[PDB]
DNA sequence: CCCTCCCCTAC
């Protein structure tokens, strides 16, 4: 709820307790979504704005326009305090799969090892996919499990919060001459190229802290930054994947035949 | 001088000559020798 | 100490530096640092790794 | 004095409540002093009869649109028209929505939218050359850099 | 024929309302900018306002008028004073049968260009109107319809089309029809769109 | 076309027209195909009206619908009105020629190297805390003279160049000096002849036509540039 | 001819309200640029019913072209080599419109190359 | 006829009195129902008081005015300023198909809304209202009903 | 359709 510790206090304080906005047992995306929905409910009392926002977010997750960083779990792993091997959590599987290739990659006690979820066949228990950010960003054909993510990480808490009001959130989720198309393709390609150049300039400016250089070999040193704690890195690899693909549109025949 | 005086001075004494419009003046020819020779260096794939 | 004091997610040097000091540090793999430290040429790479570890040591304070 | 009444005029009885006693009498009658806004749908399309129930608790969620609002009743019964309208030829109509105010557009445009009493501190970091990204091992990989930093704030002498 | 006329009429009404609001100082001239694209290719460089609420208001009004088009034969943008509610100026846009349902867009834009040029030439001769409580209004003259009587069944809405129909039937109120001075202007004589223009002052 | 000046004895000496970039101004952040098409139809009207009287050589710019890198390919055979379909049939290239962003026109032997002006505009987006012992026309002329001296058209490769400009033979590394060096889309206008190792190169800074709409007339018999202002 | 031109200008100024340029007279009457300027000036004369705003441009030396706005302080009147009427505007904002023109025989200068079809 | 005009005049007078009470500071806001009812299918919000005593008082006043509607030719609602006993404002209403009277009352109430929503705000606890029956002034002419044989004029005063 | 095992938040 909104807290007013004094009558002179004008802006309220978003004071949450126990709910998914303060627990580190989830993903950063669900925290932002839940906080936005709760603020929309407390300020406007409008259930239509919340529904539109939730449908837009679900559509973005389903398409693939997400940051891919806000979907990273982080849970402390007690690699020795477990009862057995089948009771080990999702992070322990990733930790052991990394240790098997490099025993020196063993985390400390109560370490936060991140991991993501991808798609699978029939069955395919949650522990079976459990890809780490490194494995996910280097995999050729790997996409986030939009169904699992959306349903089992967004629908239960919103269902609780909005069934205390009387609305079910699950129902909202189930619901030679050519100058037009060629020019639209050009607009898309130029927008993507400008975004890529902006990201490269940002990384080149950030790499100035170490290199103290501005010419060539600065873009080369900055091109090897794999900092998984930066949102510009995931966007950079997504832009690289987009530019290295769709070669059918980028040809001599871009629907203009020449 | 006012604007009307300038017009009276210029347009009233118009020459209206050499404007045949049937044999117009041919523009001077300027060619681009790099049109068909070879190897445009900045043409990439 | 940072895990006990502040409550954040990853508890790495870059994450802590960004969440406490508001400084974004690039991160190079152990093989990239090795290739830079073994470059007979490209003084820029040696300066890069030197400033890398110098900033990592200065941010600990 | 003020606005006159007229040649022949009368006056009705005084209302029972004033500006102050109104809410105090509204609470004593069995009503909340201030009726805050319940969660509502601004779009009547999104209603879909959502507030049905939950765990045996019946909720009433409605809309503020003109389609869902009930007409004003006079005497406990809603007054509505039952017969079909009689459209007459050559009529005139007027738009009811009020346009924005001149001052609102201007306000939108102007905004342009001596003693040692501490502990000395020393830090150390290590760089070791690895072999094809193997997270260097302290048994096959040797040290190459021992960059160290001393906290000068608390260091004496 | 309702195929392309609904876009050209929308563009014409947009330019008409924007020119009337600009040249009569109904809104500050700094909020207007000469443009050619306002989600539709305009026939001229028409000064279009860039206020978020006013754009939506004008668009909703134009869509309502285009929906009622089949029964409307006259559309007026009345300029009412604010110190007292009195029509000081009235710009009538006749729709006599509109050559409706019973074409080289360049010609349509040329006719619209001529009509808007006539309107601008007429507006540029009127005395300057002070700001600060000058406002406008919108009145239509229909053939045979009765508005405001669609909410007598509680009309449970199912989609956005029905909600739009309801809110467009309920957004109009009834009204009624000295030294008047009528000044006729140039209209659109293109085949499908036969429009006429008028004006009223004093 | 000879309608305004009426001196057909001197206007008929302008053999060609060279648009050096920036034909349409837009932001690709928020743009659709409609308004870009409107501007392109306006440009196509201009081209169709001016082509029967003079030849045109169109060159891409920094804010045109083309690649953001420096070696920008020609615009397209599309992006123009269907009224210009007779000029793009292949045989009519001497009257209309869509050209690469850097190009060396051999105008009757006068090899002129033309750039839209992104190299200098990318050098000037830096602040070098040197050269003390400010955005003036002489400073940009000195930058162009140094670009010609270093024999490198694009000194700031990570800003102007793109991945794979060439393999083992870079095109921006000059292999031959031109007679006239044109860098357009500059704030001011200025010319300068420089003597580099017994040679002579004439540098020309073409200003934008949107603001300060000047038109440079470059002679080919003596290489003398004169300006024509339009208000 | 001073008769067809006057009628055309009156039509395109009052019936089809649009700014008329002298190039429009060039294209409609198939005449030279100087004759078009002479006809525009002749129509500017005998104007007892003056309901338009003339747009006058003048060409100075050093190849400068200006559009006169104040009509009271003309800079460097000694350097003016030509000053003619460019257009007749019925409105205040000039803002003309430009469309496709078929210059089949109204050209005074042709390029050295011919269109190959 | 006299059938529909009675009920529609009842509803119109109820909305009229409630609007005059809410848009001024005769009774405080947060004491009305601003998001529940609709007056005459108008898109604007109509406020209705929440206390059953005041609503019943207004209804009884309307019924008593309509019971003697043949003798009264003006029904005004004065706004009295407290501690001065001076009528600041005085909204005045002067004196055969169901659809016609409906549309006329709709237009009249819309005009009343448009006139009330553009007035200067009033400070709190300074106004009491008093309805009068007639059996320096700033005047404003509003829209009235002309179709029905019971033609009413609507105008307001100030100062 | 209930159990244990694991995570971690609030007093
Ligand atoms: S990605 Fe994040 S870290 Fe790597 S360079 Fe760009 S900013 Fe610095």
């Amino acid at each position: 709820g909104f807290s007013y510790e004094s009558p002179s206090q004008t802006l309220p304080i978003f004071d949450a307790k126990g709910i998914e906005t303060v627990r580190r047992d989830g993903i950063p995306a669900q925290q932002k979504i839940i906080e936005k929905c709760i603020r929309l409910l407390f300020q406007t009392k409008d259930l239509s704005k919340i529904k539109k926002y939730l449908q837009n977010e679900f559509f973005k997750i389903q398409i693939g326009k997400v940051s891919a960083q806000d979907f990273c779990f982080a849970k402390e792993v007690k690699l020795g305090a477990y009862k057995s091997e089948k009771t080990a959590p999702a992070g322990a599987v990733v930790v052991k799969r990394r240790i098997n290739e490099d025993h020196r990659a063993e985390p400390q006690y109560k370490e936060r090892i991140p991991y993501l979820v991808v798609k699978g066949k029939q069955g395919q228990l949650l522990r079976e996919r459990c890809v780490s950010p490194e494995e996910f960003l280097e995999g050729e054909n790997l996409e986030l499990d939009s169904e699992y993510y959306i349903n089992k990480i967004l629908i239960p808490p919103l269902d609780r919060l909005f069934n205390l009001i009387g609305i079910n959130v699950g129902n909202w989720a189930q619901e030679e001459k050519r100058s037009t198309t060629t020019l639209s393709f050009l607009i898309k390609k130029l927008k993507r190229q400008k975004e890529y150049q902006t990201l490269k300039t940002v990384c080149r400016t950030c790499s100035y802290r170490y290199t103290s250089d501005a010419g060539i070999e600065n873009d080369h040193i900055a091109s090897k930054c794999n900092s998984y704690d930066c949102p510009v890195f995931y966007s950079r690899v997504k832009a690289e994947r987009y530019l290295r693909d769709n070669q059918s549109v980028q040809r001599e025949e871009a629907l203009i035949s020449l | 001088l006012h604007m009307d005086a300038l017009l009276t001075k210029f347009n009233e004494d118009r020459s209206l000559q050499d404007e045949n419009l049937s044999q117009p003046r041919t523009r001077v020819r300027i060619v681009d020798d790099n049109l068909y020779n070879k190897s445009n260096p900045f043409q990439l794939c | 100490a940072l895990r006990s004091d502040v409550n954040l997610t990853q508890y790495t040097i870059e994450s802590a530096a960004f969440n406490i000091l508001h400084k974004r540090l690039p991160h190079f793999s152990f093989e990239s640092l090795t290739n830079m430290w073994n470059a007979k040429k490209s003084t820029t790479e040696l300066k890069t790794v030197l400033n890398y570890w110098l900033s990592r040591a200065q941010i600990n304070i | 004095a003020g606005l006159r009444y007229g040649k022949r005029a009368f006056v009705y009885g005084e209302p029972p409540f004033g500006y102050q006693d109104i809410l105090n009498k509204l609470e004593d009658e069995g009503f909340p002093k201030i009726d805050y806004k319940d969660p509502f749908f601004s779009n009547p399309v999104d209603l879909e009869n959502k507030p049905y129930a939950y765990a045996g608790k019946r909720f009433e969620i409605s809309s503020t649109h003109v389609s869902t609002r009930i007409p004003v009743q006079f005497g406990g019964e809603t007054v509505s028209v039952y017969n079909k309208p009689t459209f007459d030829m050559f009529s005139s109509w007027k738009y009811a929505l009020k346009p924005p105010t001149y001052d609102a557009v201007q306000k939108w445009y102007n905004k342009v939218p001596s003693v040692h009493d501490s502990l000395t501190h020393l830090t150390l970091e290590i760089h070791a050359n690895t072999r094809s990204d193997k997270i260097p091992d302290p048994a096959i990989d040797e040290v190459s850099m021992i960059i160290w930093c001393l906290e000068e704030e608390t260091f004496p002498l | 024929m309702n195929r392309w006329v609904e876009k050209w009429l929308r563009v014409y009404l947009k330019c008409y309302i924007n020119l009337i609001l600009f040249y009569r100082n109904v809104y500050p001239p700094q909020s207007f900018d000469y443009t050619t694209y306002q989600s539709f290719n305009l026939p001229q460089f028409v000064p279009i306002n860039r206020h978020p609420a006013l754009i939506d208001y004008i668009e909703e009004l134009i869509l309502d008028v285009l929906s009622k088009l089949t029964h409307v034969y006259r559309f007026s943008i009345c300029i009412i004073n604010k110190k007292n509610d009195l029509c000081i100026e009235k710009y009538v846009l006749d729709f006599s049968e509109l050559q409706h349902v019973d074409i080289t867009e360049t010609e349509v834009f040329d006719e619209f260009r001529s009509s808007l040029n006539s309107l601008i030439m007429h507006l540029e001769k009127l005395p300057k109107v002070n700001d600060d409580t000058i406002t406008f209004e919108a009145v239509i003259n229909a053939i045979e319809l009765e508005l405001g009587h669609k909410l007598d069944r509680n009309r449970r809405v199912d989609s956005l089309e029905e909600k739009a129909e309801i809110e467009r039937d309920s957004n109009w109120v009834k009204c009624q029809e000295p030294k008047i001075k009528l000044t006729s202007l140039v209209g659109s004589d293109v085949g499908p769109l036969i429009i006429h223009q008028f004006s009223e002052k004093l | 076309m000879g309608r305004i000046n009426n001196k057909i004895d001197d206007i008929s000496l302008i053999g060609r027209l060279l648009i050096c970039g920036n034909s349409v101004d837009f932001d690709i952040k928020s743009v659709n195909k409609d308004e870009l098409m409107i501007s392109l139809t306006e440009f196509s009207k201009f081209l169709h009206n001016i082509l029967p009287s003079i030849s045109v050589d169109i060159m891409p710019g920094t804010n045109d619908p083309s690649d953001k890198s420096l070696p920008q390919q020609p615009f397209h055979k599309s992006l123009f009105d269907k009224s210009l379909e007779s000029y793009f049939n292949g045989s009519n290239k001497e009257i209309l020629n869509l050209v690469t962003n850097p190009y060396e026109f051999s105008y009757n032997g006068v090899d002129v190297l033309a750039v839209s002006g992104k190299n200098i505009n990318d050098i000037c987006k830096y602040v070098i805390p040197s050269n003390d012992n400010k955005d003036d026309i002489e400073h940009r002329l000195d930058l162009m003279e140094c670009t010609m001296k270093w024999q490198n058209i694009a000194p700031t490769a990570p800003d102007t160049l793109w991945c794979y400009p060439y393999t083992d033979k870079d095109p921006f590394v000059l292999d031959k000096w031109p007679h006239v060096y044109i860098v357009a889309n500059q704030p001011y206008f200025g010319t300068r002849v420089v003597e580099i190792g017994g040679k002579n190169i004439k540098i020309i800074s073409v200003p934008e036509f949107s603001s300060t709409g000047m038109i440079i007339l470059l002679d080919l018999e003596t290489l003398e540039a004169e300006t024509v202002k339009i208000d | 001819m001073d008769q067809k031109a006057s009628y055309f200008i009156n039509e395109k100024l009052f019936t089809e309200v649009k700014p008329v340029l002298f190039t429009d007279l060039i294209h409609h009457l198939k005449i030279g640029p100087s004759m078009a300027k002479k006809l525009m000036f002749d129509y500017y004369k005998q104007t007892t019913n003056a309901k338009y705003n003339c747009v006058v441009i003048c060409c100075y030396k050093d190849q400068t072209i200006k559009i006169i706005h104040d009509l009271s302080n003309i800079p460097q009147q000694d350097s003016i080599i030509d000053c003619f009427i460019y257009a007749f505007n019925p409105m205040d904002s000039f803002i003309p419109y430009y469309d496709i023109i078929d210059q089949k025989d109204c050209l005074t200068i042709k390029n050295s190359y011919e269109l190959k079809v």
